[PDB]
């Protein structure tokens, strides 16, 4: 398929786009971060309504004590939620 | 990492 | 936008599609994964060509010691060769 | 991972 060619192009065209609204053209800040999810992972990954998911992931996720967030650590850790909350669906209901 | 996984999956 | 929201549909409707093809219906294999990444994901992540990255990465990428590859460690590794890859360009020549 | 992360980058 060509699904995947896509993919990739979805991701980083919004990546470099929204991350640089206010900040630096390539570098996401606590800001940025949560602006860009509720923005179009809705309902899939939480920040404003879980302000305790907010801080601690957000600072801790800077595991280097950056404030800001590079694209390496907001792929692997966004992209856990993501298809982790997926699998248990309603069926935790 | 693994430990606090546990909060954010419990506290959701 | 709506890139993201394509994006995710677009890694699960593929990895489910192929990883079924001779394997299990939703686990990967040495030979799935291969096959998977030389389909759409071409001269971007390789396993064909580079003999010692597929022993090497397939059988420690399965850091649990499972000759089957799960969807969150394949999304893991392999897009961080992605976008790694990627920022190295040609500008490396 | 690390460590071996440079040996399949810089082999590649
Ligand atoms: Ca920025
Ligand atoms: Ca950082
Ligand atoms: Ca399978
Ligand atoms: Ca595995």
């Amino acid at each position: 398929g060509s699904e995947l060619e896509t993919a990739m192009e979805t991701l980083i065209n919004v990546f470099h786009a929204h991350s640089g609204k206010e900040g630096d053209k390539y570098k996401l800040s606590k800001k940025e971060l949560k602006d860009l999810l509720q923005t179009e992972l809705s309902s899939f990954l939480d920040v404003q309504k879980d302000a305790d998911a907010v801080d601690k992931i957000m600072k801790e996720l800077d595991e280097n004590g950056d404030g800001e967030v590079d694209f390496q650590e907001f792929v692997v850790l966004v992209a856990a939620l993501t298809v982790a909350c997926n699998n248990f669906f309603w069926e935790n209901s | 990492k693994k430990a606090v996984w546990h909060k954010l999956l419990s506290k959701q």
